[PDB]
């Protein structure tokens, strides 16, 4: 009755492989800001992949960098959730 | 019977790196803002259940280690484990104030046959860095 | 605006590094059990609880056998990565 | 608000490539019981409503052909895109009959900036191959 070794991990990045992660001036990072605010909504009522899909579309739409550099204006990101778990994962109840 | 069983003495252990500062050797600058991410994520992970432990400037023997001896507390009344990365990070890998060391050697210290006291339970990974250099352009 | 990354799901039998397997005689063992699954939910889950349910199936119901003991008795777990960016039910 | 619109003419399309058989250049074994998995597939998918195609024994050209194809239609009526692979694989890249191909050059077709009409609906790609040798002993 084994259990694979690399079983039971998730990995919750801020951007896909290759790419750039941004932060809002004054305030921090685009993924954070959703992450917390997502998780004060419904972390205690979503299974950890709808808060995670939720936290990809704010991420995804909400936010749109701004800069005087036209190399670094008007670019967008998205969050990449790899899941090596076995069942649902609720935080409480 | 498809959910992670949470009837644990604990949820678990929410461990945090919050990494601001750099040695300039690393070409890396300071992370603003990243102080703010790291209350937010500490009052969220602490209002979930977690007990939060947050580490600020690690260097990376730092990064290790803590994770290492980490692994290596008994998980056997705790419901899951939870660690949060911020900091600068480049494709695999992430840094400490002093270089970068891989995010995969981090994360083995909890596999299955190193960690057996999280055997069947969900290992959380929370990771805020840069993955490389691309930009998205967007679209529509 | 959106990412040109996003709504992309990828669904492999097996996590980065590692082998992938077969039972000898019939098929894919990620193949077998994402089959099973979708036969009986494919309809009524979302394609995460699928596919989690298909990671579990893997993990469990399977376990090699070999004369060889470098091949003998081992494990195999799937990995998912999601830059999904809503809930897919396949249906409605 | 939080599922994706399936209210479409079409579930989608679903191609499969099964790659049984290799050039000996290329050192690979067939593949045996693969048709029987491409088989099982093929019902499932087609179950589920995806309009499924199944193509055999392709080369690494076949394979970027095939998704630049599908890549290029009018998926206007359709909710979304599947895409299964069976061959073997190495970390990365997918075996054609041929050789190897990367698994990001398949998929970048696909990608909101050069398939507008699969914008906003899923692409998923189900991925059956080696992606190296390590092997999992298991724990317990």
């Amino acid at each position: 009755y084994k259990i694979p070794v690399e079983a039971d991990f998730l990995f919750a990045y801020s951007t896909v492989p290759g790419y750039y992660s941004w932060r809002s001036p004054g305030r921090g990072e685009w993924f954070v800001q959703a992450l917390c605010s997502i998780l004060e909504e419904h972390g205690k009522d979503l299974e950890i992949m709808q808060i995670l899909t939720r936290v990809n579309d704010r991420v995804a739409r909400h936010f749109e960098s701004q800069s005087d550099d036209p190399h670094f204006h008007e670019k967008k990101q998205i969050p990449c959730v790899v899941s090596m778990l076995t069942k649902e994962l609720y935080f409480s109840q | 019977t498809y959910q992670y069983n949470m009837n644990f003495e604990k949820l678990g252990k929410c461990i945090i790196i919050n990494n601001k500062n750099f040695d300039k050797v690393t070409g890396m600058g300071v992370r603003n803002g990243t102080d703010k991410d790291a209350e937010a994520l500490f009052k969220c992970f602490r209002s979930l259940g977690f007990d939060v432990i947050v580490y600020n400037d690690c260097s990376c023997a730092k990064m290790q280690d803590l994770l290492k001896k980490a692994s290596e507390e008994d998980h056997t009344n705790a419901a899951c484990f939870a660690c949060i990365l911020l900091s600068h990070g480049e494709e695999n890998v992430i840094y400490g104030k002093d270089g970068v060391t891989p995010i995969k050697d981090l994360t083995a210290h909890f596999r299955g046959d190193r960690c057996k006291t999280l055997l069947e339970k969900p290992k959380l990974f929370f990771i805020q860095a840069c993955r490389g250099t691309e930009l998205d352009d967007g679209i529509q």
